[PDB]
RNA sequence: AAAUUGCCGGGAGGGAAGCGGAUGGGGGCCGGCGAUGCGCCCCGGCCGUAUGCGGAACGGCUCUUGCUGGUCCGCCGCUCGGCUCGGGGCGUGGACUGUUGUCGGCCGCGCCGGCGGCCAAAGCCCGGGGGCUCCGCGCCCCCGGCAGCCGUCGUCGGCACGGCCGGUACCCGCGCGCCGAAAGGCGUGCCCCUCGGGGCACUGCGCUGCAACGCCCUGCGGGCUCCCCAUCCGACCCGUCUUGAAACACGGACCAAGGAGUCUGACAUGCGUGCGAGUCGACGGGUUCUGAAACCUGGGAUGCGCAAGGAAGCUGACGAGCG
RNA sequence: AACUUUAAAUAGGUAGGAUGGCGCGGCUGCUUCGGUGAGCCGUGCCAUGGAAUCGGGUGCUCCAAGUGGGCCAUUUUUGGUAAGCAGAACUGGCGAUGCGGGAUGAACCGGAAGCCGGGUUACGGUGCCCAACUGCGCGCUAACCUAGAACCCACAAAGGGU
RNA sequence: CAACUAGCCCCGAAAAUGGAUGGCGCUGAAGCGCGCGACCCACACCCGGCCAUCUGGGCGAGUGCCAUGCCCCGAUGAGUA
C-alpha cells in the first residue's frame, strides 16, 4: 500500500525470550516475574525481566569492589540485584554486611559474601519477598569497559583515523 | 451522546415552528402601512436601488 | 454562522441589483473568513517527487481517501500549495464533519484504535482541552480557539470511502474542471459522497 | 425514524412504566431479584451455555412485528390479494384474516375456485383496489392451532403403538376443516354475486404478456 | 459458535489445489508444489490463470483446522490404551482404526469404541477388513 | 514400478483449428447419510440408603500426641425408597444435506416532502414614467402594491424495496404484576405545551438464534476424473543467461535409478551449556563389564597487566569528576 | 559556454531554547600593566515554553549475505545530421510488476497485489465485437487519386485551393 | 470588390508477401471538436467474514496436563537476489 503503511509494519522485535533457552531454572523465573509484574505496580522487576530474556552472553559477572564503593553510605545496606553473578576477585574485606542477591553466584562468592556479613540471597526470594521492587538498586556489571567493546579480533579498534 | 440527543429533543416540535414562523411573518408586515410596514419597505428600497 | 450573513444582509445594499448591469464594485462591507481545513488525498504516492512524499506522511495521508484536519497559517497553505494535484482541499461545514467522524472514527494512539463505539467514546479518549466525547470535539476543533489544535490531535486517519457518482479529473485542477485542490464549497459535497 | 423517535429521545420510556408499575406494589424485586432462583449443582462439563429463559422474550415479540406494516403496504379484511406465489398463485383471493403465525387465512369458494382454506405468506402478495365485504362471515372459528399438519411421528393414533407406513410426510387433509370450509364459503359468496362477473375473474389468472411492465401495472 | 464456523470452511472452500506449473506436459514433474525460483515464471510474477500459490490468506477458520467435515477431530488409533484418551473428548474426537493394526485387532477396537460413543469411520474400517465392498 | 504396447469400455464426434490448464455446468464413476432423540407414567427386572453392626485404603492436620471430618465394601438387624434395560400406556419431537419465512448489522436502490440562503426575484393583475420603433403596432427598461414558483447552494424530514453477512453465546438486546389472539398498552411527580401531547426523573438479578418443508432406510443430494459446450491471462513448457527469454538465444524425444555447499584443522561473530580469577580429565597413569565408561596427576596451553625494535621499564595501588 | 556591473524561479545551508538562560561564588602556569577577562567546576531560580506538523514508537551496537555488466520514460542536458545512439543531471519505474487501460506491447497510463462475499471507482469506454446510453445537446465534414477515427505510438512538411 | 484570420475537407503525400482507426462497418456517425446527464469498470477503495505476521493486552493459586499454551486487540501482508 503505502510506503508510510510498510514503515509501521517493517518496525521493531528485539522483544525475545532468547532463542534457545536451555535452563529449566531460569525458563521457570521469568514466568514467575511475568505473573507478578501485570499483578504488581513495579517498574523494577519489568526491567529484571527484560535482563533475563533476550541473552546471557551480555549478563555482566560484578566483582566486589565497586559493588562495595557505591553502597559507600549513600545506600543504607539495602538490596543489591546482580544480572549475572558475584566474582571474588577482591580482599578489602568488603561492607562489614549487605544483602546482595542475584541469579547466580559462584561457589566462591557463597563463602565470601555470607563470611563478610547478610547473606546471599535467591532470585527466588527477590520475586517473593518484593514483588513490589522497592528499596533496591540494580548494582551494576559492565562489559563496556576498555577491553571488548569494539576491541576484538587481534589487534582492536583504534583511537581513529584509519583502522 | 447525549449531547446531540438534547439539541434533537429542542428541533423536534420546532420542525412545525419554522413554518409557523414564515407564514406568520408574511401576514404580520400588512395589518397597517404606518411606521411598522415603512421599516421593512426602507430596508428593500435601499437593496434594490444599487 | 447565520447572523454573519445577517450582518451584512442589514448592513450592505450596494452590492447586489445594480452590479449584475455594470463590471467593478464600490464600497460598503466586507464579510471575513476564517475556517481551517479538510485534506483528502486524491492522488496516489505513485510518480511523484520525494519532497512533496514527505509532506503528505508528515500531514499523515497514508493511502488515497486517508483525511486529515489542517489549521488557519499562512505557511500550512504554503506547504499545500507543493502537493496541490495530489491532494484535494477546503473548509467542508460544522454540520458535515459531525456526520463523518461516527461512520469512520476510530480510537487515537497511546494504545492502538479502539473505536467511537458507545461505551468507549465515553470511557476512553483523554481530552485535558474540553471533554473529548464525538459531538464536544468536533465544535472544539472547528471554531479554532484556544488550544483547540490540541483538539486536532486526530485518530489518526480518517478512512474515507471511495465517492459515490466518481471524482472530477485527476489529471486537472479545480479550475480547469478537476478535481484537485482548494474549493471551499464542493470539498463538503465530496465527503458526502465519501460517507 | 418517525415511529422510533419516542424510545430513540427517551431511552426505555415503555420499560420505565413497567418497573414502576412493580414499584407500585410497594417494596419488591430489588430484594427478590437477589434471592431468586436455581443454581449449584451441574451436569456434564462447565455448563458455558444457552437459552431458554430471558431471550425468548423479546424475540418472539420482535418476529411478530413484520406481520402488518412491513410486509403489508396496507390491507385491510376484505381486500382482493392476488397470490403471486405459493401453490395457489395467479389465483386472486379474498382476505379472511391475519394468524399469529403472520401468515393469512385467505379462501376463495371451493365449488367455483380450486384454493382451499390455506396459509400463504403476505410477502408474495400485491394488494388490489377492490374490497370484497366481509361483514357477516365465521372466520373465527380457523385460528393458527387449526393449522397444524401432523408430523410422521408415528401412527395419526394416540401414540406409543407400533405403526405402519402410509403415512403423509408433506401434506395431510384433516376431514374437519373440508366439513368446516364449505360453511365459511357460503358467507362469501353472496359478497362476491353482489358485483357483477367478479366470481368468473378470480379463477381466470393474471399474467403478464410481452411487452407488460409490473411496474407500469401496479394495482 | 461452532457450528457457523463450520459450515464457513465446508460451504466456501478453498481446495484451490496447487498444481505445479507444466505438470501436465512433464510426466516426471511432480504434481506436488513447489515455488517457482526464476524471475521468469508467470507463476512467479502473479499472473492469474496460471494456477495461484499457495499462501497463508487462503488458509482455514483456526478452530476447523484439522477436522473431520463431521465437526469431529480425526485421531488415528493404533490400540486400545489410546481409546482412553479419546473418551475424554467423547465427541470432540474421532477414532480411525490404522492401516498397521490387523483384522482380529479391529475387532476389539470396535467394541471398545461402542462403549465411548464414538461410532464414525471406526466401525467403517473394520467392516472393509473382515469382508464387504 | 515408471515408459511403451495391446485389448476393451466410457466420454466425444467424423462442419471443423490445436499450449493440452484454469473457471462454470451436464453426463460417467464412486463413497457418504446418530447407533434413531427427549419428558412422563404402568407392568416386568434389579438394587438399596439412613441408623446400628463388622473389616479397611483417606482427609485436614497435628506430626510424643491429640482432636474434628471418611467413605467404602462385606453384609446381618430396623424403617423406608430409588435406578436401569425391554415391553405396555401418554405428551414433546431430535438424524447428514438442500430449500423458504423473520430479527439485527452493513451497503446500494428509486421516489416523495419542508425550511432557510442567494436585498430575494422571475411572475400577474393594478398603477405611473421613460426610451426605442417615429409607419404604428410592438419592443425594451425602471419603480411601487401582488396569487405566484424557480435554478442553484446548504440542511433537516418521510416512505418503498432489495443484496450480503450474522443471529448477536457476559452489560448488543431483553424479561421477571396485569390485560390484550395479536401487536400493543396500563405509575407517578416534575416542567414545557398548557389544546393534542411531549420531554425529564426514579429496583435489582438471570440470560443469549426464532417459523417452515424434504428425506436420512426406499431413494438420493453430493464428491472426484475425463469429455463436450461456455469463459479467460493464454507474452511457447520450464530452467538458465541476460537490461529484457515466447523468443528466428541456449539445453531438453520420453521415463526409472544415480546425481552437486560436504567433512576437517585452525579461525570471527552469534547463540547455548558449565565452571569462573581461573579454566581446560583422557600426553600419561590408575582401572575395566573393555576401542568405552569411571578415576586421577603435575601440569602444560590460554587467561588473570602492560608496553617497547631492543635493552628495559620510580617500576602500572593514592585514587576520579561531569552530563 | 569558456563576458558581466546587474540578475530570477525550483534547488541548498543555519536558527526557532531545560543538550537552554540567568543569579550566586571558585580556580588558572592563561589572559589582563590591574581579577581585568575567558573557560571550566559546586550551589540556587525559571515548563509545557518557546513556529507548524507528524512520529500504528524511536535511538544505538555488533555481525554477515547479495550487489559490484544495469536498462527505460517524463523533465533538464553534452556530443552527433540523426538514431530504439553514446554520455551526464534530477526523479520515478523496469530490473524485483502482475492485475485494470493503451486492439496487441517488460519500462507509458491507472494502481503496488493476503483470502473471499457484497457494495463503490480509477484508467479507459458505452453501434456490434466487448461489459456499457444507436442518450441528450450544438456546431463542422461529402474526401477518384490516400475520408476520418485517442498521449507515448507506429510517421510527415514547406507551399497551394472562388 | 480586395487583402487576411483559422476550421475540416482536397492537393502536396510514390515501395515492395495481400492489410489493417485492432475488426466490422459508420455520413442529423458508431466521424471530428465540444457540453450535459445517466451508466459500464482493477487483485484499487469501503463494510463484513476469515488466515498468518507484527503490535498491545489478558488469563495458572494448585489439583487436566501444550502456559514455548489458550483467549481478546487493531493495523499490516506483491516480492527476484
Amino acid at each position: 500500500m503505502g510506503i508510510d503503511l510498510v514503515a509501521g509494519g517493517r518496525n521493531k522485535r528485539t522483544k525475545r525470550v532468547a532463542p534457545k533457552s536451555d535452563d529449566v531454572y531460569l525458563k521457570l523465573l521469568v514466568k514467575l516475574y511475568r505473573f507478578l509484574v501485570r499483578r504488581t505496580k513495579s517498574k523494577f522487576n519489568a526491567v529484571i525481566l527484560k535482563r533475563l530474556f533476550m541473552s546471557k552472553t551480555n549478563r555482566p559477572p560484578l566483582s566486589m569492589r565497586r559493588l562495595s564503593n557505591f553502597m559507600k553510605g549513600k545506600e543504607e545496606k539495602n538490596i543489591a540485584v546482580v544480572v549475572g553473578t558475584i566474582t571474588d576477585d577482591m580482599r578489602i574485606q568488603e561492607v562489614p554486611a549487605m544483602k546482595v542477591t542475584a541469579l547466580r553466584f559462584t561457589e566462591t562468592a557463597r563463602a565470601r559474601i555470607i563470611n563478610a556479613g547478610g547473606e546471599c540471597l535467591t532470585f527466588d526470594q527477590l520475586a517473593l519477598r518484593a514483588p513490589t521492587g522497592e528499596n533496591t538498586i540494580l548494582l551494576r556489571g559492565p562489559k563496556n569497559a576498555r577491553e571488548a567493546v569494539r576491541h576484538f579480533g587481534k589487534a582492536p579498534g583504534v583511537p581513529h583515523s584509519h583502522t | 451522546k447525549e449531547k446531540l440527543d438534547s439539541k434533537r429533543t429542542k428541533l423536534s416540535p420546532e420542525e412545525a415552528a419554522k413554518v409557523k414562523a414564515a407564514g406568520k411573518a408574511w401576514y404580520k408586515t400588512m395589518i397597517s402601512d404606518s411606521d411598522y410596514a415603512e421599516f421593512d419597505n426602507f430596508s428593500k428600497w435601499l437593496g434594490v436601488t444599487q | 454562522a447565520e447572523q454573519y450573513a445577517g450582518e451584512y444582509e442589514a448592513q450592505d445594499k450596494e452590492l447586489v441589483q445594480l452590479k449584475r448591469e455594470a463590471r467593478m464594485k464600490g464600497g460598503f462591507y466586507v464579510s471575513p473568513e476564517a475556517k481551517p481545513l479538510f485534506v483528502v488525498r486524491i492522488r496516489g504516492i505513485n510518480a511523484m517527487h520525494p519532497k512533496t512524499k514527505k509532506i503528505l506522511q508528515l500531514l499523515r495521508l497514508r493511502q488515497i481517501f486517508n483525511g486529515v484536519f489542517l489549521k488557519v497559517n499562512k505557511a500550512t497553505i504554503n506547504m499545500l500549495r507543493r502537493v496541490e494535484p495530489y491532494v484535494t482541499y477546503g473548509y467542508p461545514n460544522l454540520k458535515s464533519v459531525r456526520e463523518l467522524i461516527y461512520k469512520r472514527g476510530y480510537g487515537k494512539l497511546n494504545k492502538q484504535r479502539i473505536p467511537l463505539a458507545n461505551n468507549k467514546v465515553i470511557e476512553e479518549g483523554l481530552g485535558k482541552h474540553n471533554i473529548i466525547c464525538i459531538e464536544d470535539l468536533v465544535h472544539e476543533i472547528l471554531t479554532v480557539g484556544p488550544h483547540f489544535k490540541e483538539a486536532n490531535n486526530f485518530l489518526w486517519p480518517f478512512k474515507l470511502k471511495a465517492p459515490l457518482g466518481g471524482l472530477k479529473k485527476k489529471r486537472n485542477h479545480y479550475v480547469e474542471g478537476g478535481d484537485a485542490g482548494n474549493r471551499e464549497n464542493y470539498i463538503n459535497q465530496l465527503v458526502r459522497r465519501m460517507n | 425514524m418517525a415511529p422510533t423517535s419516542k424510545m430513540a429521545l427517551g431511552i426505555k420510556r415503555a420499560s420505565r412504566s413497567h418497573t414502576y408499575h412493580r414499584r407500585g406494589l410497594w417494596a419488591i424485586k430489588a430484594k427478590h431479584g437477589g434471592a431468586l432462583p436455581k443454581a449449584e449443582k451441574p451436569a456434564a462439563i462447565a455448563e458455558p451455555k444457552f437459552y431458554p429463559a430471558d431471550d425468548v422474550k423479546p424475540r418472539t415479540v420482535s418476529t411478530r412485528k413484520p406481520h402488518p406494516t412491513k410486509l403489508r403496504s396496507t390491507i385491510t379484511p376484505g381486500t382482493v390479494l392476488i397470490l403471486l406465489a405459493g401453490r395457489y398463485m395467479g389465483k386472486r383471493v379474498v382476505f379472511l384474516k391475519q394468524l399469529q403465525s403472520g401468515l393469512l387465512l385467505i379462501t376463495g369458494p371451493f365449488k367455483i375456485n380450486g384454493v382451499p382454506i390455506r396459509r400463504v405468506n403476505q410477502a408474495y402478495v400485491i394488494a388490489t383496489s377492490t374490497k370484497v365485504d366481509i361483514s357477516k362471515v365465521n372466520v373465527q372459528k380457523f385460528d393458527d392451532k387449526y393449522f397444524a399438519r401432523e408430523k410422521k411421528t408415528r401412527a395419526k393414533k394416540t401414540e406409543g403403538e407400533l405403526f405402519e407406513s402410509d403415512k403423509e410426510a408433506t401434506k395431510n387433509l384433516p376431514d374437519f376443516k373440508k366439513d368446516d370450509q364449505k360453511v365459511i364459503d357460503a358467507e362469501l359468496i353472496k359478497a362476491i354475486d353482489a358485483v357483477p362477473d367478479l366470481k368468473n375473474y378470480l379463477g381466470a389468472r393474471f399474467s403478464l404478456r410481452d411487452g407488460d411492465k409490473p411496474h407500469e401495472m401496479t394495482f | 459458535m461452532a457450528v457457523p464456523l463450520l459450515t464457513k470452511k465446508i460451504v466456501k472452500k478453498r481446495v484451490k489445489q496447487f498444481k505445479r506449473p507444466h505438470s501436465d506436459r512433464y510426466i516426471g514433474l511432480k504434481t506436488s508444489w513447489r515455488r517457482p525460483k526464476g524471475i521468469d515464471s508467470r507463476v512467479r510474477r502473479k499472473f492469474k490463470g496460471c494456477t495461484l500459490m499457495p499462501n497463508i490468506g487462503y488458509g482455514s477458520d483456526k478452530k476447523t483446522r484439522h477436522y473431520l467435515p463431521n465437526k469431529f477431530k480425526k485421531f488415528v488409533v493404533h490400540n486400545v490404551s489410546e481409546l482412553e484418551l479419546l473418551m475424554m473428548h467423547n465427541r470432540t474426537y474421532c477414532a480411525e482404526i490404522a492401516h498397521n493394526v490387523s483384522t482380529r485387532k479391529r475387532k476389539e477396537i470396535v467394541e471398545r469404541a461402542a462403549q465411548l460413543d464414538i461410532v464414525v469411520t471406526n466401525k467403517l474400517a473394520r467392516l472393509r477388513s473382515q469382508e464387504d465392498e
